[PDB]
This record gives structure tokens, C-alpha cells and sequence, in this order.
């Protein structure tokens, strides 16, 4: 289309271009209609002949197949010099419509007779010969496994001609690199799908010129990567070490030849290359694995592949160690596993090497005047060593490295970097040191707390960190908690190290949380000045949670008045905010108080005065005030009402002096205000309430009175769209009646209305309030079914009768419709559910309802496919046949 | 009682 | 595999029919069938098809013919359509005259080819160009045209959107020429009723295509020889109906009646002719006619519904359509009447739509005559013996008609019909089977009508426990039963429970009425709770005399069930001492059982007693404040060792264990917070039994103790110190050679208790010894093939594996990230290779929705771990894939955005091995 | 389905 | 996924 001007090349011109597209994508001779004089639209065109042209494969007739093929031959020699890339697409189409064996069936040897001596075939011919045995049984096209039968049987056979014709495309001026980077991708092919099945490489030309291409200096990145792609896919040809002979051993002599190579490179740093050289010598290591592990240091078990990756994990950028990694998680599964201690113990030499060069590469450099970002590209570099570092280190023995990297620190004057990197690395496997018996951690912990605040900021840093793992320890050693602290606390007092610090306390908080009623008091001052140490949200949360947690095991005496002082710092500001006259934001303060009421759950025994009771009588009436002053405010609102919630779980079973306060405020501010937070809060507190036969006419009448200004809102235009957040709310809070107390929901006036509104709003265009609707509808019918006849299921089982009577025809008949004409496939495994639901309680009302529901559809589908469907869906034995049927059945509408 | 549970939900 | 020898197929087929061992059937079928899913199909079926030897050969190879056909056209080269085309046709002129049955296999396999063969385009016309005139060749002609629009929406055929759509616009242009050789077919031969059957049964087809052109079928004189047969008397069953089918088939087509509506006005004019032709079938009593045409007068009204409601008695929304129902559901035969049921439903259905006064006038008294009509069909014979049975040919029938009198009494107003009904009785002199049935429909009403409507209820209530013990047991039957629907009513007037009561005595004493007087009870018992503290006595010695009086299971637990649910209402003073004189008589018998030690125990089973106090510890459920006495704790711990002796004695038999471990649940579950003073001797008693006889309920019911009680702090310790106990007998058995296999309950059962664990407290199983050896064996049994304990183990290692997942940083999730962290450092790669090795080798495609919910939590947990796993498990896996495969599938794995996807991947990927 | 069933249990509700 | 999940609630627990 000519007004495609602005695609190529502000949203306002390129929007207009775009509306075309998706109109034409579904469209079917007609593509190539183009070209009516050709002239220099024509990337759109060639991009839409693959796609098409690939979809044509199983749509086009056997009339005119060399037609295909001879307009494609014809355009790919005409686009010679737009782009390398749609050469690919081209021969991707080609390719995967030559392989089938029908059209002029034309066998590898067809090609290589009818193009070989032709100069300038073989650009091409490479490129289709490349993809074809590529896409046999491969992508996007289907597997087509109808075909393959045959086909790779006669490739192998096939092998010998093109490995012919390529040996002529490098005598034919294998001079300059684009030849050769199709000829090594084409053979890359040939190797990978094992083709080749014999042992006559070692009198090829191929195998050394691609080996020869990889020594230079002189040689492009582009050719150097398709050189060393080819390798690989040679590699990974070696399917097993000796299933043809060994081709393997002329390969692994090849790549042992790169040293001298890969050191030079690194010389020069040509940085590029040292990685292609370190993938190749990494897919070696993969690709004999096995044989190093079993076979150490024996024919291609030869361990000059471990000592190829240890100068390549030497090498300072560390963008070249980490693509080892995957090879050294390999070696440590299979040594983790065979537990022969020679085939431990060679290893752990090479191990060690590993982990010594890991480890120097974990240090900071000297310049360094911070602390570490664990967000830079090194910080980032540095979990993945530690993550590599635990796994090896536990083969190894976590006390023996532990022992002597501690050693490390104690003796000959160690710098600040090699420290600092000691003590992130002693962090990494504290955690994963025996407990039971070994008192060296407790060396390590006491020689930090008596570290001095003047070593620079990165080993205060991570010896906090380090502080924090040992949490573990001072747990079992409890005479150290108190100078832990201290040294936490003093490190919470410097910005860069306060979020740190916070962690560290924390952990040392939830981990010790039994042996803290001492300790509590000195968090408690912490919490109180929170503002003032300049800390991260999570760290300050974390700081918060540990007290409230720690608060929660205190003896039940002093929780009434420590809780009080953790909240009053919150509570205040809330009560200045609402002397404020608007504006004000109480979000900071009410958070803060739901992480403390969300974690202060004591243990009380019943009868007993539950402590927290108090503390929220008291606070109770500030939280009702800022919810009140903020009721049009959506977000302060939810705020609001996770504080709120919270609160209520705090008192424990004594719950009952504030539930109705609440949900009569509740009712109150959402009859003005309809913010579905409400409605979901009034399903927590059915969910969590409704088993209570005291709370459950209660939270009826909390249903009743939220439902009234909910259907008021839906009932407006655009109601469902406007409003889908109500719609998953209101069904989320119906749902857990089913679920708690489904009786008092099924006797009540409000379940009709209810299930009418469900039935609308199946016609919600919104995939969370869609799921919500459908999970009431699949619930409240499942409380038809009884398959325990011992069960008081007798009353349920006859108040469903009523319901369903009335609104399960109006139900089957709109989830059918909504399916054909409303809805996309995401919703056909919910409404099938629904649809087997309703099978399971009544199987020949169902088939009723289905069959009025077939009538009642709005010629082109036939009365046929209406009873064939009827019977697809009423005879499934399970529910996944019934998402089937009515997926089939959809897509005729 | 019960009875009066049914006049609240009448209203509008 | 190898050609198998022509004469090694005839014996196959031979065997097939003719082996007097009948697993010689078993084998013929299983090798035969393998004969037709191999390559070899085709040659040998076009062999056997051209020798004509026998029918058994000729069916077996025409129904292989289209199995290959319909299956396998892509494993025939594009040369080879217009040889088996012409090769088909050959076989099927052959064998014309040999057998119908081998015709139809021919006719499908010919219409499948010619469906997905688009070079034979107009093969309609070419059929009938080279068949037509021959009146030997018009039976499969016919044959082949009836069929070849019933596949052409066969999925078993491989058929685009594109090529089926161009397929039936070409059928549709052809459809004409058909026609004309139905109607040659009649010129020909139009005097023989097989030739009719063939030509209505395929204009049938072709209607029910939707292809016919309405209005040049309009013009056609088929229809009114199609009418003329159903007129006539003098026709076969077969004809009658294939005539039926067609006059619906012709209906069914014209649902869109505005742009069909001469051919419209001629169905609904023809079938409205009909009525004279039904009155006579009536009068001679040709049951197949009068069905036939009740489902012809039936469709008429289906398809025109909107007509008659929108437009009542005006063009095709004529009201004879109503009152040739209402004369068909007048006719004696319960099988007429109930065809045009599902019409009423939806006739009323419409009705209670549109809220328009002037269609509900006209057509409410339609529908109270039918009313009238089927309440007439729910009357037993005058000579009915007993009580109305009900899962029965008359008993299944009265369901029926009372689910569509409900439904359409509610249109006309349930009180209403309920006091017309409650008239019926009391005016003339009914006769038995008029008053019950008029019972009948009244107590499938009762629910449904209005207790605001109060005296009517109340005068039928009262007349009808006053009715004497001398009236018909039918009667008295569904007395009982309209009695317990009006339970309502006795709630709202309690004057009425002490003779309602004393009316279902009587019954309950007489062994037919007895289970209806029990269910009855049990309803009063359920809704009347607040006023049966005073009748508590009376169920009591119910309880007491329960076997006495000779009631069905359903019955006497209903029974139990009731007199526990009134028990929990009394007061907290009264419920021990009422408790256990309801349980003692139970305790006693499993008493004396352990008494009698001189016998197997067979015959001495104290199953029954142990089901009975599982249903009073199940009910007794009393609302007691923790500041009260828990009142069944006394009782309980009385009953205690009663069980727990039971449960020693039996140690050795599963079912009775298993009875026993469900006894012990209700029993704790009944005590309310007072389950403290009895978990331990629980847990211990479990592990002791567990210890020498490893029955997987045990397992069960610590997972229902991990569930119900693993909140609280207090008994996670105990619950721990269980699994572990639990677990070293359980692993010793599954230790031992197929123990997966053989004890997949004890699989199942383990993993159930493991996921409480991770759902209750799952810090306390992640600190344990026992949490890695419970994934390893999680891991080796993801190997089982058995759907439940598959299920149990996925669940199992979802469950174990979110628990890394900690998307809210408010929680307190640290300590847990830390713990499955450690587990999963140790254990998550193996777990990858073994999901990923047990898709590929051991199981069915049923488990790859769970694995990819295993696999999707992993990367939800950690997604640049999972990368490595799952690539270094494809490194590890075992020239059927290539590398780009296995780099495709990771890919296409670790890249999606929901859990569906993996699935999606996981099963493709599959299908490579 | 199975005797789990018959318990009133975890394995019951929804 | 949504402001629900920062509840410790049914919505998280399944
Ligand atoms: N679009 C609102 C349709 C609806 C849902 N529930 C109802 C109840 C009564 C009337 C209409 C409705």
C-alpha cells in the first residue's frame, strides 16, 4: 500500500501504516503482485512472501509447484544486494517446500546437478542446503514426522556430494570471507545432523581451513564466529565419543591447536575472539565430559580441556571466565553423584585452581572509596561466583575453605581488597558450615565485632553482611548477641552501611527471635528514631518486622506497653495529619503500622486477655478518623484498609469487639464511595470469620448493604467495562461465602441477584474479574454436589435446587454465547469447568439446557454441528474433553 | 431477629 | 514391518468371527487391528475387495479401506487418487448385492476420498453422469450421496477452513442435480419402500447440510410425496421414520424462517395435515406412527416458538401447533407424552421472559391444560399393590413429568395450583390413585409454594396426618413424603410437630412406609432444630430400636445424622448424659466384641458400630465458648479406649483399620478445643500400629491432624516427630522391589501429608532431617504411572518449591527463601532432569500440566538457575533430536510469561521421543 | 474418588 | 499481581 510512507522511517504518521497489517495478516499469486514494473515497499513485500508463503505450504495446490520454485529461483537471483538477511527468509521458504517430497521430488543430488559448475549458484545453493536438513522435523512449520520417515536415511547417504561441493566453493575463490562463512555454516548443518557417518574427514581439505581461518589475526569477527559456530556444531555432532569412528579425535586435536592463538588474542586483546576461543574450548570440555570424568587423563579424557578453561578463568575481563561456569556446575553434578575418591580427588586440584582464581577474581579494585553496589555489572558478575562458589565449595568441604580462607585474614598483612573479598566469599558458605562442632565460626564472629571502624567502608560492609549469615551462630551462642548488636548497631548509624546493618539485624531478630526479650528494648529505640538513619524501604520494613516479630515472643506481660511504644511513634503523626486541614498523606504511617500489626501475633491461650486488644481500642478510633477524612481518595483508601485488616488479626480470637465497627464503617464509607478494597476486604473477613456461626448473620447483612451501591454502580453505562476491579471484588467476596458458609449466602434474597449480575458479567472483556465470575459460578454450583451421603449436605443440595431451577437455563445459554460471541479463548477451560460443574450435579438437566441453548443460537453453522457439540460435551467422561468440544465449537462463529 | 433482616434489604 | 501372506489374513478374519475360543477373538482383533494401522493396509484391503470371496473379508477390507482413507490419505502419493477413486468405484459395483453393511464401508470410503481429493472437482455430477440410469447401481449411489454430506465435517478427515468451506459452496451449487436424481429415483421404482428410505434418508442429509435452495424445493413435488407416505397408513417402520427424519431434517434447515418462508408455509401447512393420519395411528394403535409423528408435530413447534409467542395464532405462529401437543400429551403411552417435554420447558422458559400480560393470558391456559394432562399420567393402575417405586420404568417416568410440573406451575403460580390440587381431594368422591397422585404433584410443589400463604399449607398439613392407616399404602407413601417437603410449615406452626411427629412414627413402625416415615423425620429433625429439645427422647429410642424397624442404609443414617444435629442444640447442661445414651448402644456392641475373642472375627465385624459413632461424633458439633466445659470430652474420653482397643485387635486388617482411623477423626474433631487432651494418644497410637502394619490411612489421617491442628505452635512439634515416625516404616516398604508400584496409596498418602506440611507450617518440615529424603523419594516417584499418586507427588513438589517464591517482601518469607534455598541447591537440578526424563520416557501425557506447574515454580522461585538446569538436563539427555531442538524447547520455555505455555512446550517437545 | 472422601476433610472442600 | 497480594490472604494462600 502506497501509505506506508512514514513505516521506514512521533507515533501520528507510523499508527496509520500499522491499521494495515493486522487487516491483511488472516488474507490469502495474490502477494506477488507487486513487480508490475520493477524499480527501486519492497522489504514489506519480501518479509509478507515468507510468511505467506510458508502458510501456503498447506494450502496451495500440487498444480503449479515448480512455479514455486522457479519464482523463487528467480527473485533470489534478482535481490541479490538488498540484504544477507532476506536471503535467509528466502531460503527458509524454499527449503521447507523442496523437502517434501512431492512437487518434482528433486533429491540432493537434482540440486548439485542442475546449479554446481553454474559460479554463481553457490551463494545460494550453500544457503538452502544449510537450512534444509535444519528444518526436517524443525520450527514453525510443523515436525511433520508424517515425512521424515524417509528423508534422513538418504541424507546420510547424500553426505559425500555436498561435502564434494563444498571443497569446489573454497577451490572457487575461497579467497574472501562471505564464501566461507556459508560454507562453514552449510557444513555446520551437514556435521550437526551427524550426516557425514564416517571416518574420512582426516583426508578433507574443509576441516583444516576452518581451524587454519580460526589462527589467524587477520580474520573478521563475523567469519571468526561463524568459524567457531561450525566447531561447535561439529562438537555437538559428537552425539556419543564412538558411535562412527572418531572424526572426534581429529577434532580434539584441532581445538588443543588454538592455544597458541587464544594467547594471542588475549595480547592483543581482541576481546571478541578470546570469547569465541573460550566457547570453543567450553563446548569441548561439555562435549567430553564424560570421558574426563571417567577416563582422567586418558585419550579425549585428557585433562589439557580443565587446563584451557583455567587460563581462560584467569583472564581479567570477566565477561571470558563466566562463560566456563555452566561447564563447572556440569563437572560438580557428575563428581557430586559418583563418589569414586580418585575421581574426587585428581579434580580437586583443578578445583581448588578454580576456586582460587574465582576468588581473586571476586577482588575490588584498590581504587575503590565506597561500598560495593550489588546493582553494578561487577556486583551483578559477583553473585553469579558466589552462587558457582557455594556449589564446588561443597564438594569440597565448606570447614576446609572456610579454615583457610580465615587464615587469609590473620596472617601477612592482607590489603583491603583481598579482605573485603575474603569476607564476601566467607559469606557465601557461612550457611553452609556444620554447626553441631565447630568453634572457628566463633572466632570469625568475635574477631569482627572487634574489627575497627576505620578499615575502609566495603569490609565494614560485607564483614555486616558476613554478621548476618552467622546470625546461625550467635543463635547457638547467645553471649555474643549483645556484641553483635552493637557492631550491627554502630554500622545502621552510617548511610552506605544503614541498609546493610538493617539486614544483619534483621536476621539476627528472626533467626534468634526466642532469645531476644533482653534485646527488645534497644530495637524498640531503633524503631522509634527510623526516620533518622537514612535507610532503604526494605531495610526499614525488615527493621520493623524483626521488632514486631521479636514483640510477638516477649512474655505476655509486657506486649500491651511495648506494642504501644512501637505504634505511638506512628500513631502521633496520624493524629497531627488529621489537624491538618487540606492535602496530607498518612500512607508512610499506616504502612508502618501494618507491618507491625501483620507480624505482633502472641501465643494466648483462651480464656487468657489477649494483650494487643488494648493497644488497638486505643488505636482504633485514629484509624477509623483517616479513613473517614480520606474516603474519596481510592489509593489512601486501600491503605487504609490493609492497616485495618491487619489490626483486627492482631487481637487474635478477640476479633469480635472490633468486627462489627469495622464492617460497619465499612458499609458506611463504600455506600458513598465505591472502592472495590471493601468489597476484598469484606472477603477476608468472610473467609476468615464466616465459620463462626456468630459472625455469619453479621457479615450476611455486611453482603446485603455492600451489595445495594454495587449494582448501582454496574447497573450505569459502561458499568462492566468502567468497573472490572468491582466485578472481581464482588464475585471474590460471594465466592467465599460458597466456600465458608454457603447455606446462609443460598437462603438469602441476595444469591439471585448475585447470580444474575454473574451472568452479565461473563460478558466482561477482563481476564482477573472474568476469572473471579467464573470461579462463583463454578463454586456455587459444585455446592450441588454431594459425594459423601453422610454429610448434612441435605439443605444446600435443596436451595441450590431453587436457584438453579429459575437462572441455570439463562446461566448455560449466555456461557454459550458469551463463548461463541463475546469472549476470547482465554475464558473456554473456566466456562468448561462451569459446563462440568453442572454435569456433575445433574447430568440429564444439563443436556436440556445445552439443547435450549443450541436452539436459542442465532445460515452457516448447521443443525448437525449443533447436536454433534450437544453430544461432544454431555458424553465427555472428563473435563478437558468439554474444553475441546467448546474450543472446536467456538471457532465456527 | 431474623424478620428484620429482610426490611434493610428491601430499600432501594 | 513385513507383508504378511494373503491366507494368514483370511485366517486372521476368519478368527475373528468363527473361533470357538473366544480369546482367539482377542487376538484376531488385536493383530488384525494391527494389520490396519500398518502401510500394508492398502494393498491387502484393495486385494481382498478384488477377490470377492466372502463378506467377512469384503467388510473387514472396505472398513480398512476408510479407516486408511480417512487416517493415512497423506501416506498416499497425489498419483495415486484417481487409481483408488476408480479402484473403489470398481469394488463397490461389484459388490453391490453381496451385503449393505459392506456398501456403507465402500459409500464412506468413496465420500472421504472424494472430500479431501480436490482434483476430482464436480465429483457429484461425474457419480451421478456414470450411475444414474442404471437402477442396480441407485441403491450405493444413493448410499455414497447420503454419506458424503454427513463426513464432511468429520474430524477425523484433515480439512482446512479454507478447503471445507470450498467444498460445501460447491455441494451447494451440485445440490439441484441431486434432487433431480432423487426424484428419478421415484419415477423409477418410487412404488418399492427401500428406494423411498434411500431417497429420504438422503434429502434428509442434504437438508440437513444447509445446501438445498428452500425455494426450489418449494416447487418440488419430493415434498409432497414425502407427506403423501406419512399420510398413508399402509407404510413400514422403517419408511414411516426415515420419512419422520426427513420432514425434521427439512424443519431443522429453516430456523432463519423470514428468508425461507414459501418453503416454511409448505412444512408448516404439511404438517398440520398430519393431525388425521395421527388420529388413526391412535385408533389402531401404531405406537411407531404416533412417536413419528409427535416428533414431527414437536420439531413444527420448535421451529416456530418465536412465531407463536410474537405473533399468537397469526401466519406460522398458528396455535394448532400447541393443540396437537396438548393431543399427543393426552395419549396413554407415557413414552408419547414425554417427547414434547423438552418444547414446554422451553415454551415457558420464553414465557418467563418476556413479561408481556397479553401473551401470558393466552397462553396460561395452554399451559394449565397441559398441567391437567400430565398430572393425569403421574396415576398408577387401580391393581398397584405397594408403594410407588422410583428408580423404576414408571418411577423414572413420574420424576419427569413432576421436574416439568414444577418448573411450569411456577408460570401460573405455585399456590395457585397447589390450592386447585388440595380442591381435587376435597371435592366429588376421588378414587386412590387420583388422591395420590394429586399428592405426588403437590409435594413436588410444596417446596415451591408460599408459607406467607399460611391456611391453605396448614388446612392440607393437618387433613393429611388425620387420614386413617386404613387408606391405599400408596397414599399413605406419599403422604409421609408430602409431610416431610411441607417440614417448612411445622417450623412456622408448631402445633403441628407433636402430630406430625406421631404420624411418622406410625409409618416408620411399617416396614414399606418406614424409609419415607425415616427421611421425613430426618427433615423435621434438620428444620424444625429450635423446637426438638422436647422430642429429643423420642429419637432417642429411635436410636436405641435403630435395627427393629427395617430400614434402608440411607435411612438409618439419616436417622443418626438428625438426632446428632438436635443433640448439638440442646444445652451445654444436658448434651454428656444425652451423648452417651445415644452412643452406649453402639458402645456396648464393639464392647462386646472385644469380649468375644474365640472366633476369626469375620461375621463379628465391628464395622457398622464403628460407622455409626463416626456419624454422632461427625454431628454433635456444640457451640461452646472456651470459658465453658466442652461436654462431649467427657464422653469421649469414656469411648476412647472402646476404639483404641478396636483398633488393636484389627491391627492387621486394612478396612477395619481404616474405619477405625475415621471413628478417631470424628471423635477429636467433636471435642472441640479440647483435641489437646487427645492428639498425643492419637499420634502415639497411630505410629505404634503404623509401625507393624503399614496402612496408608494412617498417613491420611496424620495429614488431616497436619491440616486441621499444624497452626498451632503447640502441636508442630508433636506433628513432626509424627512424620518422622511415619517415615522410616513407609520408606522401608517402598524400599523393596516395585514398591512405587505396588503401594501407590502409601505414595499418594505420604505426599498428601508432606503438601499439609508445606500448606500449615512449612519452616518446621524445611529445618527437618526428613524434608530431603521425602524429595528424593518425591523424585523417584514422579517415575509412577498412576494418575492419584502422580497427582499427590506434583502437588507435593509445586507446593514444596512456591514456597520459594515470596512475591510480597511484607511477609515472613526470609527464613523459608533461606531453607528451600539450601534444599533446593542440593536437589533441584536432579529434580529438572527427572521431570524433563519422565515426560520424555515413563509417563502419559496426563502429567505434563503438572510438571509444567513444577517446572513454571522453579523458574518463579529463580529463573537464571532454572536456565542452567534445564539446559545442562537436555545436555544430559540420552538421532531422533537435534540440538537446535533441544536449544528451541529451553527457549521456548524460559521465555514465557504464564505457566500454559510450558505446557504447550513441554508437550511438543514430548511428542520427539 | 476414594475412602478419603468419606472424612469431611482438606481433600473435600472447595 | 495486584493490591490484594499484599494481604496475607486467601488470594496468596491459593
Ligand atoms: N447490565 C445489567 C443486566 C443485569 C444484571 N443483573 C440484573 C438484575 C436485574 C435486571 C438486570 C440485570
Amino acid at each position: 500500500y502506497q501509505a506506508v510512507q512514514a513505516l521506514y522511517h512521533d507515533p501520528s504518521g507510523k499508527e496509520r501504516a500499522s491499521f494495515w497489517l493486522g487487516e491483511l495478516q488472516r488474507s490469502v499469486e495474490i502477494s506477488d503482485q507487486l513487480l508490475q514494473i520493477r524499480q527501486d515497499s519492497c522489504y514489506f513485500a519480501a518479509q509478507t512472501m515468507k510468511m505467506k508463503i510458508q502458510t501456503s505450504f498447506y494450502e496451495l495446490p500440487t498444480d503449479s509447484h515448480a512455479s514455486l520454485r522457479d519464482s523463487l529461483l528467480t527473485h533470489i537471483q534478482n535481490l541479490k544486494d538488498l540484504s544477507p538477511v532476506i536471503v535467509t527468509q528466502l531460503a527458509l521458504a524454499i527449503a521447507d517446500l523442496a523437502l517434501q517430497m512431492p512437487s518434482w521430488k528433486g533429491c540432493v543430488q537434482t540440486l548439485v546437478e542442475k546449479y554446481s559448475n553454474d559460479v554463481t549458484s553457490l551463494p545460494f545453493l550453500l544457503e538452502i542446503l544449510t537450512v534444509l536438513p535444519e528444518e526436517v522435523h524443525s520450527r514453525s512449520l510443523r515436525i511433520g514426522a508424517n515425512r521424515r520417515t524417509e528423508i534422513i536415511e538418504d541424507l546420510a547417504f547424500y553426505s559425500s556430494t555436498v561435502v564434494s561441493l563444498l571443497m569446489t566453493c573454497v577451490e572457487k575463490a575461497g579467497t574472501d570471507e562471505k564464501m566461507l562463512m556459508k560454507v562453514f555454516r552449510c557444513l555446520g548443518s551437514w556435521f550437526n545432523l551427524g550426516v557425514l557417518d564416517s571416518n574420512f574427514m582426516a583426508n578433507n581439505k574443509l576441516l583444516a581451513l576452518l581451524f587454519e581461518v580460526l589462527q589467524q589475526d587477520k580474520t573478521s569477527s563475523n567469519l571468526h564466529e561463524a568459524a567457531s559456530d561450525c566447531v561447535c556444531s561439529a562438537l555437538y555432532a559428537i552425539e556419543n565419543v564412538e558411535t562412527n569412528l572418531p572424526l572426534a579425535m581429529q577434532l580434539f586435536q584441532g581445538v588443543l591447536t588454538l592455544e597458541t592463538a587464544y594467547h594471542m588474542a588475549v595480547a592483543r586483546e581482541d576481546l571478541d575472539k578470546v570469547l569465541n576461543y573460550c566457547r570453543i574450548f567450553t563446548e569441548l570440555c561439555e562435549t567430553f565430559l564424560e570421558k574426563i570424568v571417567c577416563t582422567p587423563g586418558q585419550g579425549l579424557g585428557d585433562l589439557r580441556t580443565l587446563e584451557l578453561l583455567l587460563i581462560c578463568a584467569g583472564h581479567p575481563q570477566y565477561e571470558v571466565v563466566e562463560i566456563s561456569f555452566n561447564f563447572w556446575y556440569r563437572l560438580g553434578e557428575h563428581l557430586y553423584k559418583t563418589n569414586d575418591e580418585v575421581i574426587h580427588g585428581i579434580f580437586k586440584a583443578y578445583i581448588q585452581r578454580l576456586l582460587h582464581a574465582l576468588a581473586r577474581h571476586c577482588q575490588l579494585e584498590p581504587d575503590h572509596e565506597g561500598v560495593p553496589e550489588e546493582t553494578d555489572d561487577f556486583g551483578e558478575f559477583r553473585m553469579r561466583v558466589s552462587d558457582l562458589v557455594k556449589d564446588l565449595i561443597f564438594l569440597i568441604g565448606s570447614m576446609e575453605c572456610f579454615a583457610q580462607l580465615y587464615s587469609t585474614l590473620k596472617e601477612g598483612n592482607p590489603p583491603w581488597e583481598v579482605t573485603e573479598a575474603v569476607l564476601f566469599i566467607m559469606a557465601a558458605i557461612a550457611k553452609s558450615v556444620d554447626p553441631e562442632n565447630n568453634p572457628t565460626l566463633v572466632e570469625v564472629l568475635e574477631g569482627v565485632v572487634r574489627l575497627p571502624e576505620t578499615v575502609h567502608t566495603a569490609v565494614r560492609y560485607t564483614s555486616i553482611e558476613l554478621v548476618g549469615e552467622m546470625s546461625e551462630v550467635v543463635d547457638r551462642n547467645p553471649q555474643f548477641l549483645d556484641p553483635v548488636l552493637g557492631y550491627l548497631m554502630k554500622g545502621l548509624a552510617e548511610k552506605p552501611l544503614a541498609s546493610a546493618a538493617a539486614k544483619a539485624i534483621h536476621n539476627i531478630c528472626s533467626v534468634c527471635r526466642d532469645h531476644m526479650a533482653q534485646h527488645f528494648n534497644g530495637l524498640l529505640e531503633i524503631a522509634r528514631s527510623l526516620d533518622s538513619f537514612l535507610l532503604s524501604p526494605e531495610a526499614a520494613v525488615g527493621l520493623l518486622k524483626g521488632t514486631a516479630l521479636v514483640l510477638a515472643r516477649l512474655p505476655l506481660d509486657k506486649i500491651t506497653e511495648c506494642l504501644s511504644e512501637l505504634c505511638s511513634v506512628q500513631v502521633m503523626a496520624l493524629k497531627k495529619l488529621l489537624s491538618q486541614e487540606p492535602s496530607s498523606d498518612p500512607t508512610v504511617f499506616l504502612d508502618r503500622l501494618a507491618v507491625i500489626f501483620r507480624h505482633t501475633n502472641p501465643i494466648v491461650e483462651n480464656g487468657q486477655t489477649h494483650p494487643c486488644q488494648k493497644v488497638i481500642q486505643e488505636i482504633w478510633p485514629v484509624l477509623s478518623e483517616t479513613l473517614n477524612k480520606h474516603r474519596a481518595d481510592n489509593r489512601i483508601v486501600e491503605r487504609c484498609c490493609r492497616c485495618l485488616r491487619f489490626a483486627v488479626r492482631c487481637v487474635g480470637k478477640g476479633s469480635a469487639a472490633l468486627l462489627q465497627p469495622l464492617v460497619t464503617q465499612m458499609v458506611n464509607v463504600y455506600h458513598v464511595h465505591q472502592h472495590s478494597c471493601f468489597l476484598y476486604l469484606g472477603s477476608i473477613l468472610v473467609d476468615e470469620y464466616g465459620m463462626e456461626e456468630g459472625c455469619r448473620q453479621g457479615l450476611l447483612d455486611m453482603l446485603q448493604a455492600l451489595c445495594i451501591p454495587t449494582f448501582q454502580l454496574l447497573e450505569q453505562q459502561n458499568g462492566l467495562q468502567n468497573h472490572p476491579d468491582t466485578v472481581d471484588d464482588l464475585f471474590r467476596l460471594a465466592t467465599r461465602f460458597i466456600q465458608r458458609s454457603p447455606v446462609t449466602l443460598l437462603r438469602s434474597q441476595v444469591v439471585i441477584p448475585i447470580l444474575q449480575w454473574a451472568i452479565a458479567s461473563t460478558t466482561l472483556d477482563h481476564r482477573d474479574a472474568n476469572c473471579s465470575v467464573m470461579r462463583f459460578l463454578r463454586d456455587l454450583i459444585h455446592t450441588g454436589v454431594a459425594n459423601d451421603h453422610e454429610e448434612d449436605f441435605e439443605l444446600r443440595k435443596e436451595l441450590i435446587g431453587q436457584v438453579m431451577n429459575q437462572l441455570g437455563q439463562q446461566l448455560v445459554s449466555q456461557l454459550l454465547h458469551t463463548c461463541c460471541f463475546c469472549l476470547p479463548p482465554y475464558t473456554l477451560p473456566d466456562v468448561a469447568e462451569v459446563l462440568w460443574e453442572i454435569m456433575q450435579v445433574d447430568r440429564p438437566t444439563f443436556c436440556r439446557w445445552l439443547e435450549n441453548s443450541l436452539k436459542g443460537l442465532p445460515v452457516t453453522v448447521t443443525h448437525k454441528q449443533l447436536t454433534d457439540f450437544h453430544k461432544q460435551v454431555t458424553s465427555a467422561e472428563e473435563c478437558k474433553q468439554v474444553c475441546w468440544a467448546l474450543r472446536d465449537f467456538t471457532r465456527l462463529f | 431477629d431474623r424478620s428484620s433482616g429482610g426490611s434493610y434489604r428491601d430499600s432501594y
